[PDB]
């Protein structure tokens, strides 16, 4: 996320791509667990 | 002599805190520095009339809070347009004062170790965001004016003191809080009860704090690039957080941990203001860590099964 | 204020006087003249001064921005000394 | 009595007075409760006045306000019963310290007035 | 143990983009106007790809009527739902999981 | 120089009169000091709801980022203070001094500044009762004001 | 309980008290003895309103702030 995060303030304003990031890293849920992604593109987004 | 220098020094204080940055008044600027030793000096060996010293400290240190920042607005104010991002990606005024004093010192593998040790407050991404900006941003031109870069490294210089001062402060109260307020030391930790003492000044304004913003006192700068949600999804962070009370429960408890502590640490301070220097009882912050610890162990324990 | 005359216990032992618009913090007289002359502070932001016999007002003392929870006379009665939530002391010449 | 210590206190009806304004200014959203939020508009400087609590224990973590509102040159009363002060907030749970705020455009400002002048009174 | 990424990859591997960008000459893009030319058309291909799912099944569940039900609402303000996009892209970076 | 005195002074003088912009000028520069410096923008943000986003409030915070050296914050809302009243003339001096340390070009300011004629403010009227600057153009007026 | 104390301490002093202000009494009283007989009207009324006018005419000279709180005490020292 940080570099990601970098190559997309090349691209965009940086509030967007904050938004991105930021979007990416979220709460996952199954049933019965929880847990972060720090790591890693979630790709159900839609700007994924 | 101590009570000869300091009420002059706090008056400088006031002088260049009154003094707006971006306008340098470097000579005025550098006739901190004697009494930043002396008040090291004064401070370090003396351990003699601590009782009239306390007030003179919650009187002094917003000055040096105030005066830091100042340093920083200034130092940032040279730095303008040259390698902007610099503040953005760096939040600390310690941090950025020494990387600033690494990027200025030209003496590659050398210079990633170099302010990974120097600087020794920079995490892995940090630096991967630093090298990022160096790349796109940073212009790798000579200085706009040696004498510009004799001023800045004057600037590192007395940040770099002014700093030194401050962290002894809190290394001088984090020694005394046991007298000082003994319920805060009870509650979380004399580092943790020295750091919030620390940057909130005279206990009296600790106490004048509401218990919601205690929570992030200490939080380094929010910064929309870094990551933020946890597990444990607490967005303060901060001191209290990394006390050993929150951080000995289970994952999910931290954040209701950290509300219910931070409530209870600011009515320990205000039990503590309210107190005498002569008679204090830690009953009050006893019951208040059983009341703690028993909601802890609710919040952890979870429901029974229903029959189905 | 209430003035109470105790030399006359049961005739004309009380003279009331009206103070101030809120209610009065401190009295005090004017010492070495023997008193015969008083003078009063109290909330209102006045101090007024009275006589011994008359017991009325003679003027009205401005000055204080705020509550005045205490005053004090000289002893030659010449200058005026008193506090309030002002947080200042103050004189009258 | 409510503890030695504690001071100013009202009297039964200037407590229902003080209680009644509290009610009214919380149905005008002009009333903060609970200690924190009492230090708040204190700090801010847009507190009317301040209500504590004699009842309440400790007293010390309503005594850290005195020396603020004495700071600020605000005025404050002590209500009896925290469960009383909290019930005219609008809470079940007893709260200990509320604070009339400042509103220009308030209908009740007269009565924010006149009660402020009573405990100003009571405050000497 | 931290980002598997160490410094000087990232310094060269940026430094690639970087070099690349400035060699095609890329004009960032801005954030989205408060007054953006296509913008309504631009709401109305999302909302039509979120309705892509929805057109077929007769019946709708709790979540899809919820889905649905903002999109509905997208249609009817537009200036509205722009306005609450706007505040999300430059505002909130802690959501829900 | 003590500020507690002043701050009782604001308060009272804003239970007399909350709706009147100067008295929260100078609780704003009284914040400004930052002997707290704890509560500053809800400072500003209260400035604004009383006083109803005043021209002289709106100056004011831009003086105060001008202290804290963010000249694109200060530059911002001393641009505000423009829209709302171009006629005060202090907005201009801390425009000329913020465009001065940033670095802008000033040409289209002085453009709007001799469409505007501007005299109002503590720090205009001090110069036209200087007395050397009584009767001479506003361009070296702003000049000798920095 | 209604005079239930001994106050042994008190009758040494209280008998120091009533020779005190027996004494104070017939001197205060005596002063006032001279002073009703020797007054007159005139010299009696133009003093009086003499002084009334003055403190009527007094006005705020000067003020000196001291304290963050307000000042509850002010005692002006003997002379």
């Amino acid at each position: 996320f940080t570099l990601l995060n970098r190559l997309l303030r090349l691209i965009v304003d940086p509030n967007i791509a904050d938004y991105i990031t930021a979007k990416n890293n979220v709460v996952i849920n199954f049933k019965d667990m929880s847990h972060v992604n720090k790591y890693g593109l979630i790709r159900g987004l839609k700007f994924a | 002599n101590p009570f000869e220098i300091l009420p002059e020094s706090i008056e400088l204080f006031r002088t260049l805190a009154l003094i707006s940055p971006d306008r340098l008044s470097l000579s005025e600027t550098a006739q901190i520095l004697p009494k930043i030793v002396d008040l090291k000096r004064i401070l370090q060996q003396q351990e003699i009339d601590f009782i009239k010293l306390l007030p003179f400290f919650n009187e002094i240190i917003p000055l040096i809070k105030s005066n830091i920042k100042l340093m920083h607005n200034f130092l940032i104010s040279l730095y303008s347009r040259r390698f902007p991002e610099l503040s953005s990606l760096i939040p600390s005024p310690l941090q950025y004062s020494k990387v600033i004093s690494i990027l200025e010192n030209e003496n590659e593998s050398d210079e990633l170790f170099f302010h990974l040790e120097n600087k020794a407050k920079l995490t892995r991404e940090q630096i991967l965001v630093l090298t990022m900006s160096m790349k796109t941003s940073f212009k790798n031109k000579e200085p706009l004016d040696i004498k510009t870069r004799t001023q800045i490294l004057e600037a590192n210089s007395i940040l770099e003191n002014l700093w030194k001062l401050q962290e002894d402060i809190g290394q001088y109260i984090a020694s005394k809080i046991s007298i000082i307020a003994p319920n805060v030391c009870f509650l979380v930790g004399p580092e943790i009860a020295a750091q919030l003492i620390a940057h909130a000044g005279g206990v009296l304004e600790f106490s004048r704090i509401p218990s919601c913003n205690i929570a992030s006192i200490g939080k380094n700068k929010h910064l929309s690039h870094e990551l933020h949600t946890l597990e444990s999804g607490v967005r303060q962070e901060g001191y209290l957080f990394a006390s050993d009370m929150i951080q000995k429960f289970p994952v999910s408890v931290h954040k209701q941990m950290l509300r219910m502590l931070c409530a209870k640490v600011s009515l320990a301070a205000r039990v503590d203001a309210g107190q005498k220097n002569g008679d204090r009882n830690t009953v009050l912050a006893h019951k208040w860590k059983a009341e703690l610890s028993k909601k802890a162990r609710k919040l952890s324990e979870a429901p029974s099964i229903s029959e189905t | 204020i209430n003035v109470w005359d105790i030399r006359k216990r049961d005739e004309g032992q009380l003279n009331q006087i009206l103070a101030h618009r809120n209610i009065v913090t401190q009295v005090r007289f004017s010492k070495e003249d023997g008193g015969k002359k008083l003078v009063s502070c109290g909330y209102d932001n006045l101090i007024n001064v009275y006589s011994s016999d008359t017991w009325l007002k003679m003027g009205s003392l401005a000055g204080h921005t705020d509550k005045i929870i205490s005053l004090d006379i000289s002893n030659n009665s010449h200058f005026l000394v008193s506090g309030g939530w002002d947080r200042s002391i103050k004189l009258w010449n | 009595a409510p503890n030695p210590k504690a001071f100013p206190l009202a009297d039964a009806a200037l407590t229902q007075q003080i209680l009644d304004v509290v009610q009214q200014a919380a149905n005008l959203r002009q009333l903060k409760k609970g200690a924190n939020e009492a230090t708040k508009t204190l700090n801010r400087g847009i507190s009317e006045f301040i209500i504590m609590a004699a009842d309440c224990e400790p007293i010390e973590i309503l005594l850290h306000l005195p020396l603020l509102c004495e700071d600020k040159n605000v005025p404050y009363v002590f209500v009896p019963s925290r469960v009383a002060l909290g019930r005219a907030c609008g809470v079940s749970r007893p709260v200990i310290a509320a604070s009339i705020t400042t509103n220009d455009a308030s209908a009740i400002k007269t009565q924010i007035y006149a009660v402020k002048d009573k405990i100003e009174t009571l405050l000497i | 143990n931290g980002p598997e990424i160490t410094p000087e990859e990232a310094t060269t591997i940026f430094s690639v983009m970087v070099e690349w960008l400035e060699s095609r000459s890329f004009s960032p893009i801005p954030f989205p106007p408060l007054t953006y030319k296509n913008d309504t058309k631009i709401l109305v291909l999302a909302l039509e790809d979120l309705k892509d799912v929805y057109a077929s099944k007769v019946r709708l569940n709790a979540s899809e009527r919820e889905e649905l039900a903002l999109i509905e609402e997208a249609y009817d303000n537009p200036h509205d739902t722009l306005n609450r996009i706007k505040k999300y892209l430059l505002t909130q970076r802690v959501f829900k999981p | 120089g003590n500020l507690d005195q002043a701050e009782l002074l604001v308060t009272q003088a804003l239970q007399k009169f909350p709706s009147n912009a100067l008295l929260w000028v100078e609780q704003i520069k009284l914040f400004k000091h930052g002997n707290k410096s704890s509560l500053k923008k809800t400072i500003f943000q209260d400035a604004l709801r009383r006083t109803q986003n005043d021209h002289r409030v709106l100056l004011e915070i831009g003086v105060s980022f001008y202290a804290e050296a963010q000249y694109e914050t200060s530059l911002k809302w001393l641009e505000r203070a423009l829209k709302k009243c171009s006629r005060y003339g202090d907005t201009w001096v801390w425009l000329f001094r913020t465009y001065a340390r940033l670095g802008k070009d000033t040409v289209d300011l002085y453009n709007m500044f001799d469409q505007c004629e501007p005299t109002y403010g503590p720090e205009w009227i001090a110069a036209s009762k200087n007395v050397k600057m009584q009767y001479c153009t506003p361009r070296e007026i702003l000049l000798r004001l920095m | 309980d209604f005079f239930t104390p001994a106050t042994s301490e008190l009758i040494f002093a209280r008998r120091f008290l009533i020779n005190y202000s027996l004494e104070r009494s017939r001197k205060r009283l005596q002063k006032e003895m001279e002073r009703h007989q020797k007054f007159n009207t005139r010299q009696e009324l133009l003093s009086r309103r003499t002084e009334l006018q003055r403190m009527a005419n007094l006005e705020l000279a000067g003020s000196q702030l001291v304290s963050t709180k307000p000042i509850s005490a002010v005692s002006l020292s003997t002379d």
